[PDB]
RNA sequence: CGACUCUUAGCGGUGGAUCACUCGGCUCGUGCGUCGAUGAAGAACGCAGCUAGCUGCGAGAAUUAAUGUGAAUUGCAGGACACAUUGAUCAUCGACACUUCGAACGCACUUGCGGCCCCGGGUUCCUCCCGGGGCUACGCCUGUCUGAGCGUCGCU
RNA sequence: CCCCGCGGACGCUACGCCGCGACGAGUAGGAGGGCCGCUGCGGUGAGCCUUGAAGCCUAGGGCGCGGGCCCGGGUGGAGCCGCCGCAGGUGCAGAUCUUGGUGGUAGUAGCAAAUAUUCAAACGAGAACUUUGAAGGCCGAAGUGGAGAAGGGUUCCAUGU
RNA sequence: CGACCUGGGUAUAGGGGCGAAAGACUAAUCGAACCAUCUAGUAGCUGGUUCCCUCCGAAGUUUCCCUCAGGAUAGCUGGC
RNA sequence: CGGCGACGUCGGCUACCCACCCGACCCGUCUUGAAACACGGACCAAGGAGUCUAACACGUGCGCGAGUCGGGGGCUCGCACGAAAGCCGCCGUGGCGCAAUGAAGGUGAAGGCCGGCGCGCUCGCCGGCCGAGGUGGGAUCCCGAGGCCUCUCCAGUCCGCCGAGGGCGCACCACCGGCCCGUCUCGCCCGCCGCGCCGGGGAGGUGGAGCACGAGCGCACGUGUUAGGACCCGAAAGAUGG
RNA sequence: CGCGACCUCAGAUCAGACGUGGCGACCCGCUGAAUUUAAGCAUAUUAGUCAGCGGAGGAGAAGAAACUAACCAGGAUUCCCUCAGUAACGGCGAGUGAACAGGGAAGAGCCCAGCGCCGAAUCCCCGCCCCGCGGCGGGGCGCGGGACAUGUGGCGUACGGAAGACCCGCUCCCCGGCGCCGCUCGUGGGGGGCCCAAGUCCUUCUGAUCGAGGCCCAGCCCGUGGACGGUGUGAGGCCGGUAGCGGCCCCCGGCGCGCCGGGCCCGGGUCUUCCCGGAGUCGGGUUGCUUGGGAAUGCAGCCCAAAGCGGGUGGUAAACUCCAUCUAAGGCUAAAUACCGGCACGAGACCGAUAGUCAACAAGUACCGUAAGGGAAAGUUGAAAAGAACUUUGAAGAGAGAGUUCAAGAGGGCGUGAAACCGUUAAGAGGUAAACGGGUGGGGUCCGCGCAGUCCGCCCGGAGGAUUCAACCCGGCGGCGGG
């Protein structure tokens, strides 16, 4: 019964809600379990940058968000082509190609190929057989300059 | 204080573990201190109580320096029996009084090949701890 | 409690034509349990009234500005001897109440040098009060692992950890706080401000950039400035005795007019 | 004055509240996350020197072996047990063993009734009796052997 | 510009203290205060306790309007409380309330269906009831006899209590 | 001596059975058995609803309602 | 001012028993009305009933304030406490607030004065300033004639008090204008890369949960209403599977 | 009127395997209510929920677009926050109710059929030998069987692919052991075993102490150990433990290099020429269920039944038209996620024997029912049995002495031992049932250790004692004031 003056309230509690109640007492425990799995994963990929591969610059797909830019699933095949790297070896380099994204803009195209080309410069590639450095890198900057990179590979900025 | 997260400080769990202990770790629970002369000659403070070693009661009704030989360790009862620590019942016969081995001090041990080995292993461990604590 | 507690019985209400109350009663006939009341908060072995649930909202969130406000208030109270004494901390032989030692104590390793430091600083009397306050709790807490209780010792607030925690932490009552991350549950143990706190040199200097001054903002909290006063001069005696207040007053009426018996 | 009845107190009964205790729960969290025709879960029946229950076990039956440990088990008895010409107890458990039902498997639920193949005794090979051992469920896959068809063909 | 002198009560936990005037019914109901009470948590009382905790008993002494509380004596034998906050499965005379125990009734109703017992002896501490013997009776072969089927499961048989 | 009485073995199972028919019987339960669950079913109806002082203190009337043992609404009440 | 005080007496209204005088029906409940020939209650002990979650509304306390809030995630010796705490800031995404109105297409909250001028046409150009208007009340504050004194007059030197009147007027209230959105009535202008079934503008009424120099956000507590077993106990039933 | 080949079937206790049943908290596929709410009730709600049936794993399902969107576009799945109690559905009533974008956790991609090329290049089974075992593989050998052209394997899959040339780079794999690393990162990687500090010091309390006082130097001793439990009390130092990048001994695993065994040998660009897709399926009608999906979101039955610049989607039915987007009718795939069953742990502002699980205990037990099924009650002597010898009465139960214990006023359902109820003892009283409120009176048990009754500030007098009172001097320390 309505008493004097209030909201017309319609609680959604007619469906025996007390059996499907999700408590969050394992939230602090889950945060630790996720934290140490992050630490274990980062230390397994010893020089690799601890946070997944590089991601492209991507514009949000709606008039509400199209002013901002973010990181997409991965680089498209056209940006990989004009950067001159093969779509199969790219993911071994740590680049995360996404084949089902298309580029309808040259500025968006050129932005992601400058991101790939200046990622390639910042890359340090360990030779697969350490005894013989064939095409990877120089030993001088291999030793000192090779460290695990925390956080996302160079993040997108508005 | 206790930091190992896999050992419990729960009162009920410790009491349950103590009173339902198997005989082989009930033996360790029944350890007894060694005398000053035994502590100096060896390098071990406490030793699990054996069957036929001399001992003197230091607490309770039967305190004194009468060095009595242990004659039975009753791990079911968590008590040991000593030669002269007895009480006369109504009928006039004598029965032993059980005392916890923590309330006696060992004055001479019963040495065997195993007792020497345990004696030497505790001495080497304390020596290792002492040199680490130099 | 168990969600099944008191309801795994399958009891019927027994009717009303029989000269017994209308509470549900256990079926059967070969047991003591048969024919006894069930399911009721008034029945033995029944379900309690409104069984307690796990989704009881045990946690509360306080605003970050309020939480910092309390920490600032607790820190300000630890520098006033009347408040820390009013917590019963036995600081009469200690000098310079906001008590700072050099960082050499941050690199301590043994409890022997930690006890000697407390004695030399004349902070040991508070430890002896903690020892004398060690006793056994009263009530069901003993059955629930809260057997023994004691007092609160001084708080050692450090910047770096070079063994200071291991050197201390075997003294009853001593709490290490790590100035980078304070705790209102330890700075005001019972909700009462004024805990005895010993600072190291590196911890004391970091405090100013950790909460900021009033003229400059904290560089380690990125938005925080110290809370402002609503009363700068909180001393009534000087204010009320100040001439400007006194010139504006009227003369006091101190004579007492009691009721006069009507002759 | 007795008796009886009522009130109060002392003591004694009836009764088991209160208090103190807790090898039990309840709740939360963590790590694992593993049954079975090589016979599971479950049931039955047995097994101790004295043993009914609980517990443990399976005709090797309150347990064998092995490994750690290192002088007990215990209500009573008993005989052990050199603790090195190798060890009580306990723990672990990877070797061994593991009765009858049960998906339950030869048929059936009556310890009812079979069939085949080997072995031992009675035979003194010939195969009748007794005992022991191994097989004998349904569905289905690959292959094998044996087959059926006025199914489609080839050669006479 | 005090003084032979060197002096001059209490007060004001300001959430405190003091003064004066008026007023005082109360169901349903609302609100305030509680130094009323119970349990547990954080602080605190250099708190209490085997030179005796809790609990309980009390023709003992008191305090408070009251809820209640303190103290003495007894019993008991290991824990407990004050103050500042926190949190409740927090206060019982009723619910034909739940569980347990106990009364009056009350030494009362009752131990009345199918004819019936008596004498002596033995054992035995003890005999209306057991056993033996004697007598009087009953079932009266469609039995109060002798055997089985279902069902029971050791009730069968000895010896002892 | 009969549409007779009766044992054992079988068949029929719950909105179903079976009934020479009484809504009879279906394990002391039948105008729909028993067991567990949905289920702590709903109840405008009945019963109960636990400490103390202090202060204030009613209504059984208006309007609408498948409304007349109930509610909304306005009045009356307390608190801030 | 008097009397009496130890093995006999003094005081103790409290407490135990008894006596007498007056008063006094058995409680709970429903009810207009209960002592009721209305129901429950033989007695004692223990248990026993407005709880928790979520959503609102208002009041109160607190922090910050046109903002506010990390609640989800992430970063910090190795987790006694600590499953806490601290921190992030290009983690503020997002929620609520800061803008309303219309079904919607959509549109979307600043007035007053002074001068010239159009024709100062109930009206266009600007120029200058100011910045939410005005009336009536309005706590508070400001000015204030006149006064009030000293052992006493002449001439003012300092401030203090009362004070008729006057002034600016907070919050808030009543009223009048004004502005934004919808919708009617009337009517004339203006704009252009598109001269259009284009776009914009005015006056006068009316509909809005609006504006008119923000007050919200988060946290806690209380009360009230609700959905949940929902203060506790209680059906006759219904369904599913055996 | 035979003998062969194939096809389609059959038998076998044929050789070798596989499935069945259980648990089921989480997960997948179906099936599926009514109570209840609507103040009645039928659609609606409850609820795609309970009950029912089937199938799994350590997770499962999902999952790499016949997607979202309409932007300057994003880009598998799953989970969290938000979107949002919103769009929408709804006797438009009660009520119900998503998705996109955004920020995070996690992050991973691929394989066939087809179209083609390659002498079936392919696969299983049985024997030989040797390298081996250790869940059984490698090599080769068989004029050894079978499968298979009704299509095995290699290349290849919508992100295009293939084949020829031209150019360029020779750029270099995985799987099994030997020895050692690195010494395996929360510091050992795990499993198991055994060990490692310091008072039983002095005096006292007690039945017993773990209680209480003390332990010179700056202080009993250790402390990286003052968690916990046991022990006749309350123990950091008596015992087990606790702390510790502490010690020792076994067993096992992934890791890097020298060696060996095998196989495995072309990748990218430019040009030319070819090649490209899943059918009783899409889609449509109708019906029933379902969804927020509303002229129909999804699912299914029946009927109709495709196309290839085609087909699906573009949240209002239809026709024309432009555009956007994907590529259905085949398949696999970890992580983030769930977990009231199981194994083993840790903890708690929880409960404390009528509570907390029904079950603290020989509890799913005793017991009840034909059965399905229902289902309790029940903890505590004492530090130690030291569990009452012995004498005596009785037939014995049961007593009286005695004895143990600190205590039997702890004596085997024995910690404490309330109330109701009862026995006895003492005091008082009793014909208007008791009981109660106000007021006294009488008696009694106790209290005031009641019983010659104050204290203490100044002064007067007596009678004594002692430093010393004041004043100065020196030293220390404070309060106040100082251009
Ligand atoms: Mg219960
Ligand atoms: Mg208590
Ligand atoms: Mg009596
Ligand atoms: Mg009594
Ligand atoms: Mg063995
Ligand atoms: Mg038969
Ligand atoms: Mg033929
Ligand atoms: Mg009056
Ligand atoms: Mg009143
Ligand atoms: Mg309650
Ligand atoms: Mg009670
Ligand atoms: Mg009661
Ligand atoms: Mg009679
Ligand atoms: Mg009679
Ligand atoms: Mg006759
Ligand atoms: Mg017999
Ligand atoms: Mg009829
Ligand atoms: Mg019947
Ligand atoms: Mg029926
Ligand atoms: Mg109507
Ligand atoms: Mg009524
Ligand atoms: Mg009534
Ligand atoms: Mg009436
Ligand atoms: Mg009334
Ligand atoms: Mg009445
Ligand atoms: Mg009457
Ligand atoms: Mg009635
Ligand atoms: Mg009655
Ligand atoms: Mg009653
Ligand atoms: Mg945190
Ligand atoms: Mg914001
Ligand atoms: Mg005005
Ligand atoms: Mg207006
Ligand atoms: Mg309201
Ligand atoms: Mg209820
Ligand atoms: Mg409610
Ligand atoms: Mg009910
Ligand atoms: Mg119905
Ligand atoms: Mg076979
Ligand atoms: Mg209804
Ligand atoms: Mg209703
Ligand atoms: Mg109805
Ligand atoms: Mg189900
Ligand atoms: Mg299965
Ligand atoms: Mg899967
Ligand atoms: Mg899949
Ligand atoms: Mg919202
Ligand atoms: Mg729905
Ligand atoms: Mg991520
Ligand atoms: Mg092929
Ligand atoms: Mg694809
Ligand atoms: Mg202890
Ligand atoms: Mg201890
Ligand atoms: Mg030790
Ligand atoms: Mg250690
Ligand atoms: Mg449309
Ligand atoms: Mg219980
Ligand atoms: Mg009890
Ligand atoms: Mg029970
Ligand atoms: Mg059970
Ligand atoms: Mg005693
Ligand atoms: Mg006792
Ligand atoms: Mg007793």
């Amino acid at each position: 019964a309505p008493s004097r003056n209030g909201m017309v309230l319609k609680p959604h509690f007619h469906k025996d809600w007390q059996r499907r109640v999700a408590t969050w007492f394992n939230q602090p425990a889950r945060k630790i379990r996720r934290r140490k799995a992050r630490q274990a994963k980062a230390r397994r990929i010893a020089p690799r940058p601890a946070s997944g591969p590089i991601r492209p610059i991507v514009r949000c797909p709606t008039v509400r968000y199209h002013t901002k830019v973010r990181a997409g699933r991965g680089f498209s095949l056209e940006e990989l082509r004009v950067a001159g790297i093969h779509k199969k070896v790219a993911r071994t380099i740590g680049i995360s190609v996404d084949p089902r994204r298309r580029n309808k803009s040259t500025e968006s195209l050129q932005a992601n190929v400058q991101r790939l080309k200046e990622y390639r410069s910042k890359l340090i590639l360990f030779p697969r057989k350490p005894s013989a450095p064939k095409k990877g890198d120089s030993s001088a900057e291999e030793l000192k300059l090779a460290t695990q990179l925390t956080g996302p590979v160079m993040p997108v900025r508005n | 204080m206790k930091f190992n997260p896999f050992v419990t400080s729960d009162r009920s769990k410790n009491r349950k573990r103590h009173f339902n202990a198997p005989s082989h770790i009930r033996r360790k629970i029944m350890s007894s201190p060694l005398s000053k002369e035994l502590r100096q000659k060896y390098n071990v403070r406490s030793m699990p109580i054996r069957k036929d070693d001399e001992v003197q009661v230091v607490r309770g009704h039967y305190k004194g320096q009468q060095i009595g030989k242990v004659v039975q360790v009753y791990r079911k009862k968590y008590v040991i029996y000593i030669e002269r620590v007895q009480r006369e019942k109504a009928n006039g016969t004598t029965v032993h009084v059980g005392i916890h081995p923590s309330k006696v001090v060992i004055t001479r041990l019963k040495l065997d090949k195993d007792r020497k080995k345990i004696l030497e292993r505790k001495a080497k461990s304390r020596q290792v701890g002492k040199e680490k604590g130099k | 409690v168990s969600e099944l507690a008191g309801h795994q019985t399958s009891a019927e209400s027994w009717g009303t034509g029989r000269a017994v109350a209308r509470i549900p009663r256990v079926r059967g006939g070969g047991t003591h349990r048969s024919g006894q009341g069930a399911f009721g908060n008034m029945c033995r072995g029944g379900r309690m009234f409104a069984p307690t649930k796990t989704w009881r909202r045990w946690h509360r969130r306080v605003n970050t500005t309020q939480k910092r406000y309390a920490i600032c208030s607790a820190l300000a109270a630890s520098a006033l001897p009347a408040l820390v004494m009013s917590k019963g901390h036995r600081i009469e032989e200690v000098p310079e109440l906001p008590l700072v030692v050099e960082d050499k104590v941050e690199g301590y390793k043994k409890t022997k040098e930690a006890v000697l430091l407390l004695k030399k600083l004349k902070a040991w009397n508070d430890i002896k009060k903690v020892y004398a306050s060690q006793r056994m709790r009263a009530g069901k807490g003993k059955m629930r692992n809260r057997r023994r209780i004691q007092r609160r010792g001084p708080c050692i607030i450090y910047n770096e950890d070079n063994g200071i925690i291991k050197a201390f932490r075997n003294i009853p009552g001593i709490t290490l706080l790590n100035v980078s991350k304070l705790n209102i549950l330890k700075l005001a143990p019972g909700g009462h401000v004024g805990r005895f706190c010993i600072w190291t040199e590196s911890a004391f200097r970091k405090l100013d950039e950790l909460y900021g001054t009033w003229r400059k903002a904290a560089s380690l909290k990125s938005n925080y400035n110290l809370p402002m006063h609503k009363m700068i001069n909180t001393d009534l005696s000087r204010i009320l005795k100040s001439p400007e207040i006194q010139r504006a007053l009227r003369a006091p009426r101190k004579k007492i007019h009691r009721r006069v018996l009507k002759k």
